[PDB]
RNA sequence: UGCGCAGAUACCGGGAGGAACGCCGAUGGCGAAGGCAGCCACCUGGUCCACCCGUGACGCUGAGGCGCGAAAGCGUGGGGAGCAAACCGGAUUAGAUACCCGGGUAGUCCACGCCCUAAACGAUGCGCGCUAGGUCUCUGGGUCUCCUGGGGGCCGAAGCUAACGCGU
C-alpha cells in the first residue's frame, strides 16, 4: 500500500510551510497519489468494481478542491497543476 | 454446567498451535461450541473460530468425530 | 517487509540424511526469497487429528520470519514443491490477543 | 468357514428400509440381512419390526461364523434405527460399543427437490 | 417404471472429478444498491473512534452523461459431480398436457463479451438542523455501578396518520 514513509515525503513536498498538513495543496497531492496507486491497481483487476467506486469519489474530491483553488488564487492553481501534471 | 472460559487460565485466543486449550472448545464431535457453552464474548468467538479452523488445517484439531452413544 | 510465521508439516518417516536435507532445502529457499529468520520452534513428531497422506502423524516446523510481502506466495509455492512436504501454511504474525485475562 | 468370532455390525437406516451388514474387524463383510431379505416387500421394509427381524436374521447368520463380540456402527435416520440396535443387544451378540457415523455433508452437493 | 446373476444395495481400501462451505452463525457483521460465509497470502475500497494539529465555506442536491447492477437468458471456448426447464417414462386421476416416483438436455460453474429487468422492498430519494425516555445488541474511547461516540433491534413522550402504525 502507501506507507507513512512515502506519505510524509509527499506532505513535506507540498506543505505551504513547515507543519502544514491541511493545505489545499497538500490535500490535492495526497489525493493524487492514491489516484495513481488505485489506477495502477485497476490496470490489472479490471473486474474489481467495488474499489473502482472509491476512485470515482477520490477524483471528485480532487476536482472540487482544484475548482476551489482556481477561484481563490489562480496562480497557485497553475503551480499545483504543473507540478502534478494533471488536466 | 460450567462454561469453558470459566474453568481455564489466561490463554492466547490467537495461538492456533496450543491444542490442549483449543481441544477444550471442541465438542464430543469436531464442532465448535456455541457462545452459550464457551462463555466467550462476540469478538472472542470470532477469533477462536478462525484459530480453531487454522489448527484444523495443520491437523491439530479434528474436522469431525464419531459419537460413541445412543 | 512484514513478519510472517511459516508452518511446515512433513512426512515423519525420514531418517537423518533425508530430514537434514529437507530442512537445509527449506533454508536455501528462504535465502533465495530473502526471508530473515528470527526464531524457530521444532516440535517434531505429533499425533494428527486426521490421516494426512494416509499417515497418522506429522513432523512439525515453525519459523518466525521477516520477508518481503510480494514474495510470500512465490515462497509458499516453492515450499509445496517437495514431495515429503505435506502442509505449508504461511500466516501474517499478529498480536497475542489474550482472553480470561 | 471363517471363525472371525468378533467384528463390526453396520446399521443403515433410511425411511424406506433398514439393512444390516456384519464384517470382520478390518471391515470386510461376513453376512447381511435387510427388510427385503426377510419376507417384507414394500413400505413394510421401513418398519421397525422389519429392522428388528433383519438385525436378528443377520445376527443368526453371524453366529454360524462364530461371532461373539460386536462393535455397532449406525448410519442414517429412520424408523427402527433404534429398534435395530435393541434387537442386536439381545441377539446374544455382546455389543462392544455403539457409534453414530452418519455422513453429513459440509454443504457440498445440491440436494434433490425433495430435500429442499 | 428403474437398477440388480455381466453380482447391485450395504461394508473396507485406493483413485478421479466437479460443485458447495457443516459447526462457529447470531434476532450478528460489511457494502451505495445488487449483494458478500472453509483457510492462507498479496493487491484494494469504504467506514468508525481519540487528539484539537493543519486548510478556511472549499458546502448540499443533482435533469443529462458515465460506471455498477440477483436470477434467468445470449455469443465463443472450456467444464460438467450433484441438482435440473424442455423432454422420455411410472403412477394418480373423470381426464393429469400437474402436484408424487424413476430418468434426463439446456442450464446451473469458469473465462471473455452482451443483456439493464425484479416484490432490485424499508413497497419509505439525498443532506442538515430540532424534539422525553426505557431496554437488548455490534464496535471504538473513557477517570470502566457507569459516561461518551458510531451502527443494528424492540417498547414508547410530544406530535403525525384515514386507520394499521411511525416515533433521535
Ligand atoms: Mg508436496
Ligand atoms: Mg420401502
Ligand atoms: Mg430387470
Ligand atoms: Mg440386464
Ligand atoms: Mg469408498
Ligand atoms: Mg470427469
Ligand atoms: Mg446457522
Ligand atoms: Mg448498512
Ligand atoms: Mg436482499
Ligand atoms: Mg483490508
Ligand atoms: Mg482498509
Ligand atoms: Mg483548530
Ligand atoms: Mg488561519
Ligand atoms: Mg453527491
Ligand atoms: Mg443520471
Ligand atoms: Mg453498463
Ligand atoms: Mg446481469
Ligand atoms: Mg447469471
Ligand atoms: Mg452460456
Ligand atoms: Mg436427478
Ligand atoms: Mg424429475
Ligand atoms: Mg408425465
Ligand atoms: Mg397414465
Ligand atoms: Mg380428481
Ligand atoms: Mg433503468
Ligand atoms: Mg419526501
Ligand atoms: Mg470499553
Ligand atoms: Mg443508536
Ligand atoms: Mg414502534
Ligand atoms: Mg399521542
Amino acid at each position: 500500500p502507501i506507507t507513512k514513509e512515502e506519505k510524509q515525503k509527499v506532505i513535506q513536498e507540498f506543505a505551504r510551510f513547515p507543519g502544514d498538513t491541511g493545505s489545499t495543496e497538500v490535500q490535492v497531492a495526497l489525493l493524487t497519489l492514491r489516484i495513481n496507486r488505485l489506477s495502477e491497481h485497476l490496470k490489472v483487476h479490471k473486474k474489481d468494481h467495488h474499489s473502482h467506486r472509491g476512485l470515482l469519489m477520490m477524483v471528485g474530491q480532487r476536482r472540487r478542491l482544484l475548482r476551489y483553488l482556481q477561484r481563490e488564487d489562480p496562480e497557485r492553481y497553475r503551480a499545483l497543476i504543473e507540478k502534478l501534471g494533471i488536466r | 454446567k460450567a462454561k469453558v472460559k470459566a474453568t481455564l487460565g489466561e490463554f492466547d485466543l490467537r495461538d492456533y498451535r496450543n491444542v490442549e486449550v483449543l481441544k477444550r472448545f471442541l465438542s464430543e464431535t469436531g464442532k465448535i461450541l456455541p457462545r452459550r457453552r464457551t462463555g466467550l464474548s462476540a469478538k472472542e468467538q470470532r477469533i477462536l473460530a478462525k484459530t480453531i479452523k487454522r489448527a484444523r488445517i495443520l491437523g491439530l484439531l479434528p474436522f469431525t468425530e464419531k459419537l460413541v452413544r445412543k | 517487509m512484514r513478519r510472517y510465521e511459516v508452518n511446515i508439516v512433513l512426512n515423519p518417516n525420514l531418517d537423518q540424511s533425508q530430514l537434514a536435507l529437507e530442512k537445509e532445502i527449506i533454508q536455501r529457499a528462504l535465502e533465495n526469497y530473502g526471508a530473515r529468520v528470527e526464531k524457530v520452534e521444532e516440535l517434531g513428531l505429533r499425533r494428527l487429528a486426521y490421516p494426512i497422506a494416509k499417515d497418522p502423524q506429522g513432523y512439525f516446523l515453525w519459523y518466525q520470519v521477516e520477508m518481503p510481502e510480494d514474495r510470500v506466495n512465490d515462497l509458499a509455492r516453492e515450499l509445496r514443491i517437495r514431495d515429503n512436504v505435506r502442509r505449508v501454511m504461511v500466516v501474517k504474525s499478529q498480536e497475542p490477543f489474550l482472553a480470561n485475562a | 468357514k471363517r471363525q472371525v468370532a468378533s467384528g463390526r455390525a453396520y446399521i443403515h437406516a433410511s425411511y424406506n428400509n433398514t439393512i444390516v451388514t456384519i464384517t470382520d474387524p478390518d471391515g470386510n463383510p461376513i453376512t447381511w440381512s435387510s427388510g427385503g431379505v426377510i419376507g417384507y416387500k414394500g413400505s413394510r421394509k421401513g418398519t421397525p419390526y422389519a429392522a428388528q427381524l433383519a438385525a436378528l436374521d443377520a445376527a443368526k447368520k453371524a453366529m454360524a461364523y462364530g461371532m461373539q463380540s460386536v462393535d455397532v456402527i449406525v448410519r442414517g435416520t429412520g424408523a427402527g434405527r433404534e429398534q435395530a440396535i435393541r434387537a442386536l443387544q439381545a441377539s446374544g451378540l455382546q455389543v462392544k460399543s455403539i457409534v453414530d457415523d452418519t455422513p453429513v455433508p459440509h454443504n457440498g452437493c445440491r440436494p434433490k427437490k425433495k430435500f429442499r
